[PDB]
């Protein structure tokens, strides 16, 4: 019985373990794939900074 | 000399409560526990089954359990229902899923505490206790596992006392669940060590007789029943009327058994009848004699012919005469007196009770140790190994915590039983 309960416990355990660093995991990627799209959109801000910035360096 | 009688699970307590029903119209008791007979031969042992309650009521000493309450709910809703304490109704909710391990080692042994308070209770109610009986299966959950588990504890609470069982040995024929020979050979391992006698009902032979004899086309459980509380009535007469000579359970398991292991009996019932049809003729002595050693009247799928008898009892019920019933007895044996051990002298016993049971006015009960049984060990350890070699159905097992290592443990104990018979059969 000791055995039983054991082993119920550690299914328990390890199930709750191995969803928890998914939804971490998850919880990464998904942050790391937003932000890398809103910095490209950053670099496009400057970019048009300097195209609206090189125009005045023209007169 | 007081029996404390215990019955576990679905089989167990349907078996069960057929006996007590039989058992209380041959000795007079109505549904009520009040007795209205003719007789005081059918009061003069009462006190081995029945406690004496206020009102001259009488109440059997027996202990129901389950560990699903459908059974017994159903049993006291039944024909006798009432008669029985209900403080001996044990029970828990989860069931035991035909699985041994809950039964042994989960589920019944959350419940078994329980139960052995009852058993306690009826045994210092006795002014002399002899022993024990279980009604159970051992194909299911409960009474296969549970009832072992009883067996065992009742045997390190009361070490000396004599224990007993009718056990129903699965087949596939008559069959709820694949994993039958599994629990089955747990089971046996258990009874192997743990009781003095045990008879063998092959729930097959059961159904072959319902079927080939009583031309019974589709047999219920209950005519299969039928059978078995004939002979559990039969087996038990010459403890419940005085008769020619009084054994205690041990005084009759040391004169049955001359190796502690080899316990298991083949029982047997003529004249073989069916449920209503009413049976006409009385049977002659040399019926009856040639009946209940006839293959066809065994109720472990054995046949005699492929073993030898270690011993053989016979109990004929009715008015006849002993000189022919010993007579007819001395025929058979002198008969066919190889397939009798010659190193057990004078193997065959005999005795006669002048109370026929209900219906007939003669019968014959057979018990029968015979090396033969170990065909029924044979089957079961066949089917174990088909499953066990490819590991089938274990999961069920091992996820209430039991290893494969108990499994072949269970496998090699059962064959060398098997094997132990054989030693015997060619001495
Ligand atoms: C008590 C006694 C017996 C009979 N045992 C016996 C008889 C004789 C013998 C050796 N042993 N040698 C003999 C020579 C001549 C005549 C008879 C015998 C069997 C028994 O088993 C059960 C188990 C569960 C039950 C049950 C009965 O009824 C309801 O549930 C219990
Ligand atoms: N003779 C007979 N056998 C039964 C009955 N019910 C179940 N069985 C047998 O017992 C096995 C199942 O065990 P079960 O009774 O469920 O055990 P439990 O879990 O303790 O109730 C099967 O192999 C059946 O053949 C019955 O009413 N009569
Ligand atoms: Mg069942």
């Amino acid at each position: 019985i000791q055995k039983a309960i054991e082993e119920n416990n550690n299914f328990i355990k390890m199930a709750k373990e191995k969803l928890a660093q998914k939804m971490e995991s998850n919880k990464e990627n998904r942050e790391a794939h937003l932000a890398a799209m809103l910095e490209r959109l950053q670099e496009k801000d400057k970019h048009a900074e300097e195209v609206r910035k090189n125009k005045e360096l023209k007169e | 000399r007081e029996i404390v009688h215990i019955q576990a699970g679905q089989c167990g307590n349907q078996i069960g409560a057929k006996f007590w029903e039989v058992i209380s119209d041959e000795h007079g008791i109505d549904p009520t526990g009040s007795y209205h007979g003719d007789s005081d031969l059918q009061l003069e042992r009462i006190n081995v089954y029945y406690n004496e309650a206020a009102g001259n009521k009488y109440v059997p000493r027996a202990i129901l359990v389950d560990l699903e309450p459908g059974t017994m709910d159903s049993v006291r809703s039944g024909p006798f229902g009432q008669i029985f304490r209900p403080d001996n109704f044990v029970f828990g909710q989860s069931g035991a899923g035909n699985n041994w391990a809950k039964g042994h080692y989960t589920e019944g042994a959350e419940l078994v505490d329980s139960v052995l308070d009852v058993v306690r209770k009826e045994s210092e109610s006795c002014d002399c206790l002899q022993g024990f009986q279980l009604t159970h299966s051992l194909g299911g959950g409960t009474g296969s596992g549970m009832g072992t588990l009883l067996i065992s504890k009742i045997r390190e609470e009361y070490p000396d006392r004599i224990m007993n069982t009718f056990s129903v040995v699965p087949s596939p024929k008559v069959s709820d669940t694949v994993v039958e020979p599994y629990n089955a050979t747990l089971s046996v391992h258990q009874l192997v060590e743990n009781t003095d006698e045990t008879y063998c009902i092959d729930n097959e032979a059961l159904y072959d007789i319902c079927f080939r004899t009583l031309k019974l086309t589709t047999p219920t459980y209950g005519d299969l029943n039928h059978l078995v509380s004939a002979t559990m009535s039969g087996v038990t007469t010459c403890l419940r009327f005085p008769g020619q000579l009084n054994a205690d359970l041990r005084k009759l398991a040391v004169n049955m058994v001359p190796f502690p292991r080899l316990h298991f009996f083949m029982p047997g019932f003529a004249p073989l009848t069916s449920r209503g049809s009413q049976q006409y003729r009385a049977l002659t002595v040399p019926e009856l004699t040639q009946q209940m050693f006839d293959a066809k009247n065994m109720m472990a799928a054995c046949d005699p012919r492929h073993g030898r008898y270690l011993t053989v009892a016979a109990v004929f019920r009715g008015r006849m005469s002993m000189k022919e019933v010993d007579e007819q007895m001395l025929n058979v044996q002198n008969k066919n007196s190889s397939y009798f051990v010659e190193w057990i002298p004078n193997n065959v016993k005999t005795a006669v009770c002048d109370i026929p049971p209900r219906g007939l006015k003669m019968s014959a009960t057979f018990i029968g140790n015979s090396t033969a049984i170990q065909e029924l060990f044979k089957r079961i350890s066949e089917q174990f190994t088909a499953m066990f070699r490819r590991k089938a159905f274990l999961h069920w097992y091992t996820g209430e915590g039991m290893d494969e290592m108990e499994f072949t443990e269970a496998e090699s104990n059962m064959n060398d039983l098997v094997s132990e018979y054989q030693q015997y059969q060619d001495a």
